[PDB]
């Protein structure tokens, strides 16, 4: 079977550049059309270009002709996508494909940000005062992602939602994580939010009260 | 450029049930050779694409019989003849005949169910965070369908623009809602200048719009 | 134009 393995997951500054490697597997890598294809954060697939890796013929989509060079490693049937002078908007997904968009890589992420590894501030949505009450976490000013939220260490996953978290213009994430609950339940369970944020060694664990 | 305008932007299928999706090129593209370079795609979320149909009409090995593409000059369709759960997510075309190869913008395919209005959370911000300088202020939409909802903030009756961003979860595996959260984010200083906290809900399963607000 |  064939198989495009790509590169991991990159963050880098603005105006430094990458180079990610799309590996192959399972077919004649000179003989085939390598693509490369962006994918930013929620947003549609883009074609960046391609390149015959047997005599290095190219073609470029023109948004893309002075920010991606495409080469290969015959030698070790490996694709590559080169990135220079990174901003913000270059953060996305970046996937290989061959020829006809016939197989693909699993994708290779890149964050492109000025900001530190900063741990959260975590802050509790405390319920208000049909038998059901809402109450929540707030995981504020991250870098990079992703933080992670459970509830009661694991005992209460019924009715939580952990949202998608967002950019801010700061350049820190921020998302919140909320549950459902017994109005009941409020005066005699305790809810607790457990946040980990492993790229900064930070793990908190929140009660959040009336 | 080659537009490749596909329709509708979302499908609400079910499953058991057939499903038609639409795709235009702005460009007749059969090629010189008689081919006709246009393809679908398959993005499970979380995932991949995954190509589905090429040619038009060939089927990708592994497909399922249930998948079918048509094409009739620069109108292209793809149809599922009945729907599972597996066909669920974000379904492109994409021509390469014409340089820049092109993509459509995506059509989603999600999961029809009843009508669900929103039970509707207001958040102030805490004590522990106005300590530490800022101010946010949470509204939560818990579970409804359709994904279409409107929140809009007011504070003391001003209408905010520019200052919250919302976040929604995906299609919920067992009851198929949605849920979403609109941050608005202030200044400690600003927060405190201000009484009346308001977000109002606009949604299919409301009647009428739904406000959930405090008083500093 | 296509490969494959
Ligand atoms: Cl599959
Ligand atoms: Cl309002």
């Amino acid at each position: 079977e064939v198989q495009l393995q790509q590169s991991g997951p990159e963050l880098v500054k603005p105006g430094a550049s990458v180079k990610i490697s799309c590996k192959t597997s399972g077919y004649t890598f000179s003989n085939s059309w390598m693509n490369w294809v962006k994918q930013r954060p929620g947003q549609g697939l883009e074609w960046i270009g391609r390149i015959y890796p047997g005599d290095g013929d190219t073609n470029y989509n023109g948004k893309f002709k002075d920010k991606a060079t495409l080469t290969t490693d015959k030698s070790s049937s490996t694709a590559y996508m080169r990135l220079s002078s990174l901003t913000s908007v270059d953060s996305a997904v970046y996937f290989c494909a061959r020829s006809l968009f016939d197989y693909w890589g699993q994708g290779t992420t890149l964050t492109v940000s000025s900001a530190s590894t900063k741990g959260p501030s975590v802050f509790p949505l405390a319920p208000s005062s049909g038998g059901t009450a809402a109450l929540g976490c707030l995981v504020k000013d991250y870098f990079p992602e992703p933080v992670t939220v459970s509830w009661n260490s694991g005992a209460l996953t019924s009715g939580v939602h952990t949202f998608p978290a967002v950019l801010q213009s700061s350049g820190l994430y921020s998302l919140s994580s909320v549950v459902t609950v017994p109005s009941s339940s409020l005066g005699t369970q305790t809810y607790i939010c457990n946040v980990n944020h492993k790229p900064s060694n930070t793990k908190v664990d929140k009660r959040v009260e009336p | 450029d080659v537009v490749m305008t596909q329709t509708p932007l979302t499908l609400s299928v079910t499953i058991g049930q057939p499903a038609s999706i639409s795709c235009k090129s702005s460009q007749s593209l059969l090629d010189s050779d008689g081919k006709t370079y246009l393809i679908w795609l398959l993005q499970r979320p979380g995932q991949s694409p995954k190509r589905l149909i090429y040619l038009v009409s060939k089927l990708d090995s592994g497909v399922p019989d249930r998948f079918t593409g048509s094409g009739s000059g620069t109108d292209f369709t793809l149809k599922i003849s009945r729907v599972e759960a597996e066909d669920l997510g974000v379904y492109y075309c994409c021509q390469g005949t014409h340089f820049p190869f092109t993509f459509g913008v995506g059509t989603k395919l999600e999961l029809k169910r009843t009508v669900a209005a929103p039970s509707v959370f207001i958040f102030p911000p805490s004590d522990e965070q106005l300590k530490s300088g800022t101010a946010s202020v949470v509204c939560l939409l818990n579970n409804f369908y359709p994904r279409e909802a409107k929140v809009q903030w007011k504070v003391d009756n001003a209408l905010q623009s520019g200052n919250s961003q919302e976040s929604v979860t995906e299609q919920d595996s067992k009851d198929s809602t949605y849920s979403l959260s609109s941050t608005l984010t202030l200044s400690k200083a600003d927060y405190e200048k201000h009484k009346v906290y308001a977000c109002e809900v606009t949604h299919q399963g409301l009647s009428s719009p739904v406000t959930k607000s405090f008083n500093r | 134009k296509h490969t494959d």
